[PDB]
């Protein structure tokens, strides 16, 4: 079960970058790919092999992808750590450039070469033990993202038709910028709508509220706030690189998280650490929106899934106890009879619990109904610009390029897929959604 | 002797401690012949599977000599069957033989005792058969939003509602509620006593208290509800939840005849496909539910847990 | 027997081995080497008529037991089957290399436009044809020993100087056929003592490592199925051999003769021809029973066989 | 069934890789500059040497069984000023007149029989000088007209001389457009001999090795000088076998056998694994060998429009496990494509590492070598045919190199380019033929 991650820009490679370091850090597996255990045993308690290669030498490099459009972010990256990254498996792109922060960009590279980027990626795939699901970060409105991003889901179904997909999203923009990005985050979208098995959604207004109160620079945004987020996208596979025997796999999490694939996007929940206690209250302290990734003002939403996994002193007694906001605090999934899900422990043994710890951290994720807040801010702005022509008719490139005709459709197109997103976040809350499918049956 | 890598070795053989990548590797091939042993004769080619065990254990640990000397064996009793002389376990009024043993020296035997092994051999059926089937389902969601003939389109809201959302409110409740008794059984029993088996190393001071603790946690593994009450119950769970999946496998092909892409595939015969499909799903859905409610309701009554409660949340409606 | 011990000399002189031959610090060990004459039954035979053999001397022969009458002389079985196979690789070589020098000078020279187009390439055809008889014992041969022989080789080689702190694998089974596998002769906790000198082998240790090399290739469907094919082979080559003799004189005769003289060779070739066509025909359908063989065994290496053979 | 081979140079070409192999020979049996062994003798391992290629004399002097020809003295007198004592000057020879080396056509068709008698002196001695002589092997440039016409004559009156016995090549061409214009009569030429002999050859444009070269030495500059040592892995471990045999594979004579079971389709198609001639993989020894189908380190223009193989061998060296490479051949048989009719066993062997080159720090850093049987090799040399097409179809330039008063009539030139481009025609009509499996049934339906 072997698993490869795309990093898109500076979104993917940036977070990747901080990530791999955090689990350079996790496994003493080295920044530079040397071990950082002693020699002193043969044995080890971890799973490396699922993200790092180990080389003849016992050397190690993360199995990972750095995205062709930027290659100054690819040197950012492969030049600042490179002992642990592995630049021969890294496409660049064919022309050496990316045109513009835009769907049309990244598209364009990715349909124009679609076979020289799964090139490399398919010939990885045959180095490697039994390919799990691919792993994809970007930023959906980007050149990356809502271009290349785009394209590779498009390119992996495909050429990997039997491959799980699962990607990270991060907040679309975040400035006046939103009146053109908005239009590639639903271009993008529409791709990652149709196209990927699973997602999740982190929010810049939490990176920026968790900046603020644990970094003693609180002007920090999206740079830095990568290590928060890489700490956040750890919990994702701890049950897998500090093995564990309950959810142990792609497979057999995706079915626990989102039942209802339409509704693909998950909105975490986590207390940051450096790199409070209790079983009770760790679970209990996530229920509260002001940890979560998506932070809104639904603070009495609707649950269609919850799941969670704590990591560290764990006390089984005080998790029953916690049980008793699942039954008081989350409004039921009145059309599905879902319910919550854990896992725990499996604290990396080489950053252990220290003397007199009992805490414990983890995290939460849920299917919500009350999620629109980070992507109706595209879909109710560009359409309002785009009613009045469209606004990226600067990025006439490839398929906006060939036709105006074109722009126009792909961008209203895409709104009506997203709309369907929006549509099923909603209908999916009401109990009449469901009621009748097992009724009229 | 490092007993205490040992017994590591021995838990993580049969209780699963931090091995769930191998219990899914473990199914991994051999899922395609284990469906074939309970609809075969005793006659039934399980060499196969033992050669595949026997090719894993080539391409094995040096160390791990716990694995290095485990090996499988059938039975053609199952569970259920060879479970009928406990007291505490009711027979029907049989899906799985397969079983693992360890031969144990000397050094350790006295210690490792037949008993134990017994208990070790059983537990593990338990927790492998559980997995066996929560993989399948887990599989079968996989193949259910892959497969083309259950992504159709513009056909009616009749099979919308009927085949696909009926499919899928159907299939989480299935997965909430086995994932649900996993969780359980890891959590709040072979957690505990793993742990309890480590605070027993703190400096012990006798073998014998280390010999009663082993044989503790094992009992107090095999007397829980989650099998007492459970196993006259887990036989309709299954075999609910295998025909299921073999049910909505056959679909990738039966449910082509929604979608143009069909074409003697023609729409009337469509209907009583279609129509046949639906009733499967009522059916079974009808059955495994009331099923699942009589029983939630039967545990109820019982106060004897802290996961129990988490089951039964897990499938009373809101 | 002066030409039969001469040229055994030669062959050592003639391998890399010579200088081991010469060797200052042994040498000797090669002057074990001899051979023996068999008496099959019939006084005018050859080619199986001779073995290969070593003779030890004390204090070697209480260890290498090379058979004596006392049994059946095993190692000689083996040899004579690898024999086999080497009498097939000078067969069918020494006729591909004659093929070869006939088509050199076979399309050296062309004459009277089509009719010379009509036949030729009927012929390289044949030895096209003959890949497979040759590919199949080839490749066999490299199986039976790189799969096997020298495989329990290297196995006695690494119990001989396991002694040198080799990989520690203490964890020896015996596997009953019951499918029972149960520890033993490492009944003790690695004999681990805790609170603080070479695993060498003894005369019969050494003695029945020897012997367990002979078991693991000796008890090692028939054998005889290679049989079947390497003798198609060999029947291949000898009408092969005919083959290419008539075609050197279509060659060369019928060219002095433009259809002149000796015509109608290319009768005694359609006699020989329908044998190959025959014997190609019974190979390959016995090659393709040969793979089914190989996957109804049970063996993952005769399952790598089968599919290798493509 | 196998015997001793004499290797000769051609050209400048095989010269400037010469130095390559005989350097990279020398270190893989402690030979030396001098040629004189460089391990104290401890009287061990049979395969010190091979006799095959080497005569040792009493100083434990390794003479190279080899022959130098070349145009330009030079080069050959650079090489000899390399192997300093190594390679023994009694057999080299330079085919010159200044005036008749700048032309490539003239310098080699004219000395190939004009000088026949020097060519055939040094290696009329030196096959003399054994009993149990396997074949030749001639280090070449089809471009190097010198070597194209020396090598033509010898091919045919070695062919008559000793019709038994092994003639082979390795042949580099140039991965040039248009500097093929002027080698248009020498490469087919060339060609025209070389579909004449079944023994003759591995052939190669240099256009993936100048690229390798680029690549993995630390030196962009990419040049013969900094690409011959590709050259020289890729030919150095063809002999691994006979080197340091085994089982199978011992000579030429049984390598051809499992190779090359069409007489017709002899021409292959080399690629190699990272190597130490001037390195660690990394990987298992199966995946060391998947690589080597990997088009991008072929040694020559690079994919391949869905090539058909007819017959692929193949040479793995290191601490080789027959499991692991079970998965690579099985992985290899299903991107490895073929009729019935050449649904062959594709062999590989398991050569050794020379017990004289520095100790490999990890056995497992498997290391090999593929040759292929391929119906796309044709584009091996696209340049060529490029520029003769424009050139013969046109009847262009002939006797316009001054022919040595051989086919002086300009028609008798022109048939002569003919027959060459016969040849190339009828190259590619055995290797689309060798693409159907009815090829099967005209010689075993029909009588
Ligand atoms: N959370 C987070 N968001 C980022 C980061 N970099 C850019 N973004 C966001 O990503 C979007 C722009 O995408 P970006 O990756 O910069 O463009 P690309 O290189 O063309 O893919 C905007 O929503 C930015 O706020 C980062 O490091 N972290
Ligand atoms: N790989 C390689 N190719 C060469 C070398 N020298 C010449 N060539 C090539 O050989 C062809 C010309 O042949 P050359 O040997 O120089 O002419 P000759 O002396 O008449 O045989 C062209 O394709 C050159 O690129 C060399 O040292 N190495």
């Amino acid at each position: 079960g072997e698993i490869i991650t795309l990093q898109a820009g500076q979104c993917g490679n940036h977070v990747g970058k901080f990530l791999w370091s955090q689990l350079a850090k996790e496994h003493a597996i080295g920044t530079d790919g040397l071990s950082q255990l002693p020699d002193s045993s043969t044995e080890r308690d971890d799973d490396t092999k699922p993200f790092f290669r180990e080389n003849s030498r016992n050397k190690f490099t993360p199995r990972a992808i750095m995205m062709d459009s930027e290659p100054s972010v690819i040197a950012d990256v492969e030049n600042t750590f490179r002992g642990f990254f592995d630049p021969r498996n890294t496409w660049v792109a064919s022309d050496g450039a990316s045109a513009g922060n835009s769907w049309a960009n990244g598209y364009d590279i990715g349909t124009r070469n679609q076979d020289d980027i799964l090139n490399k990626i398919d010939k990885e795939i045959d180095s490697t033990d039994n390919f799990e699901g691919f792993q994809l970060l970007h930023s959906v409105a980007g050149g990356t993202g809502s271009g290349l991003g785009s394209n590779l889901l498009e390119a992996l179904c495909d050429r990997y038709p039997k491959k799980i997909l699962t990607t990270y999203s991060v907040f679309p923009a975040r400035s006046s910028e939103v009146v053109v990005q908005s239009y590639n985050t639903i271009l993008a979208l529409r791709r990652l709508i149709e196209d990927s098995d699973a997602t999740v959604v982190f929010d810049n207004a939490s990176l920026l509220n968790i900046s603020g109160k644990v970094f003693r620079n609180p002007n920090i945004d999206l740079q830095h706030t990568n290590q928060l987020i890489s700490t956040i996208i750890s919990s994702v596979t701890n049950s897998i690189r500090f093995p564990s025997y309950m959810y142990s796999s792609m497979s057999s999490i995706y079915s626990t998280l989102i039942p209802s694939p339409e509704l693909h996007f998950l909105s975490p929940s986590f207390t940051p650490f450096t790199s409070g206690h209790s079983s009770y209250d760790v679970m209990l302290d996530l229920l509260d929106p002001s940890n979560s990734l998506v932070s809104t003002a639904m603070n009495n939403p609707t649950y269609f899934n919850v799941y969670n996994t704590i990591i560290g002193n764990v006390e089984p007694r005080q998790i029953s106890r916690a049980m008793t906001k699942l039954q008081q605090r989350i409004k039921f999934p009145s059309w599905s009879s879902s319910a919550m899900h854990v896992n725990i422990g499996r604290r990396s043994p080489y950053l252990p619990l220290q003397p007199n710890e009992n805490e414990v951290s983890g995290m939460m994720l849920s299917n919500m109904s009350t999620v629109v807040n980070v992507f109706e801010n595209a879909c109710n702005t560009f359409d309002k610009v785009f009613a009045k022509g469209a606004f990226l008719n600067n990025y006439n490139v490839g398929d906006l390029f060939q036709s105006m005709q074109n722009v126009q459709d792909e961008f209203a197109e895409s709104r009506e897929v997203v709309q369907s997103l929006m549509e099923d976040y909603v209908a999916a809350e009401q109990d009449s959604y469901l009621d009748d499918v097992l009724v009229d049956d | 002797y490092d007993l205490i890598n040992v017994l590591k070795h021995l838990q993580q053989i049969f209780l699963g401690y931090q091995s769930g990548h191998n219990v899914l590797k473990f199914l991994t091939k051999n899922m395609g012949e284990l469906t074939k042993h309970y609809r075969n004769d005793n006659n039934a080619n399980y060499d196969k599977l033992l050669q595949n065990f026997e090719l894993e254990r080539q391409s094995e640990n040096p160390n791990n000599l716990m694995r290095q000397l485990l090996m499988i064996q059938f039975d053609t009793e199952t569970l259920p069957q060879v479970l009928s002389h406990y007291l505490q376990i009711y027979p029907e009024v049989a899906i799985y033989h397969l079983k693992f043993d360890i031969n144990i020296p000397y050094p350790l035997n006295i210690i490792i005792s037949r008993t134990c092994m017994i208990k070790y051999q059983i537990i593990l059926r338990y927790q492998l058969v559980l997995q066996y089937h929560s993989r399948l389902l887990d599989e079968t969601w996989m193949d259910l939003n892959k497969t083309p003939s259950w992504k159709y389109r513009g056909y009616s809201h009749t099979v919308k509602r009927r085949i696909v959302r009926a499919t899928r409110v159907l299939h989480a409740k299935m997965n909430h509620f086995i994932k649900t008794i996993m969780e359980y059984f890891n959590q709040n029993v072979i957690d505990k006593e793993v742990y309890s088996l480590e605070k027993c190393y703190r400096n012990p001071t006798l073998a014998v208290a280390i010999q009663n603790e082993l044989e503790g946690g094992l009992t107090n593994i095999m007397t829980n509800r989650c099998l007492s009450d459970l196993i006259p119950l887990q036989l309709q769970i299954f075999d609910i939840v295998y025909k299921f999946c073999k049910f909505i496998k056959s679909m990738r092909a039966k449910l082509c005849q929604l979608d143009p892409v069909l074409y003697g595939y023609q729409e009337d015969a469509a209907l009583e496909l279609i129509q046949k499909l639906i009733e499967y799903i009522s059916n079974a859905s009808s059955i495994f539910r009331k099923c699942l409610i009589n029983f939630t309701q039967e545990l109820s009554t019982e106060k004897f847990a802290a996961g129990i409660e988490r089951v039964l949340y897990s499938i009373v409606p809101p | 027997n002066y030409k039969l011990t001469r040229v055994l000399q030669e062959a050592v002189q003639l391998s890399s081995l010579r200088h081991l031959m010469n060797s200052p610090r042994n040498s000797s060990v090669i002057n074990g080497l001899d051979a023996r004459v068999l008496d099959l039954g019939h006084g005018s035979v050859g080619w199986d008529v001779f073995t290969l053999d070593y003779i030890l001397y004390p204090p070697l022969s209480l260890v290498l037991n090379v058979n004596r009458p006392f049994g059946r002389k095993e190692y000689l079985r083996i040899f004579n089957f690898l024999w086999r196979f080497k009498k097939n690789n000078y067969f069918y070589q020494k006729e591909m290399l004659k093929s070869n020098d006939i088509i050199r000078s076979f399309k050296k020279i062309r004459g009277y436009n089509p009719l010379i187009r009509d036949i030729i390439n009927k012929l390289s055809r044949i030895s096209i044809l003959r890949t497979q008889f040759q590919q199949f014992n080839s490749k066999m041969e490299s199986y039976y020993l790189n799969c096997i022989i020298e495989e329990n080789f290297k196995e006695m080689t690494r119990k001989l100087q396991r002694t040198e702190n080799k990989s520690q694998n203490q964890f020896d089974l015996i596997r009953l056929n019951n499918g029972t596998i149960e520890l033993n002769g490492i009944l003790t906790p690695k004999a681990e003592v805790l609170t603080k000198i070479e695993k060498t082998l003894n005369i019969d240790e050494l003695e029945s490592v020897h012997n367990t090399f002979l078991t693991n290739i000796l008890s090692h469907p028939y054998p005889t199925s290679l049989v079947l094919l390497l003798n198609s082979v060999y029947e291949f080559v000898k009408v092969y051999c005919n083959l290419n003799d008539i075609g050197y004189e279509i060659f060369i005769k019928m060219n002095l003769n433009d259809h002149e003289a000796s015509n109608g060779l290319l009768g005694k070739f359609n006699t020989n021809l329908k044998e190959i066509v025959s014997q190609y025909k019974n190979f390959k359908d016995r090659l393709y029973i040969f793979r089914a063989d190989l996957k109804n065994d049970g063996d993952e290496e005769l399952f790598l066989l089968s599919k290798s053979l493509r």
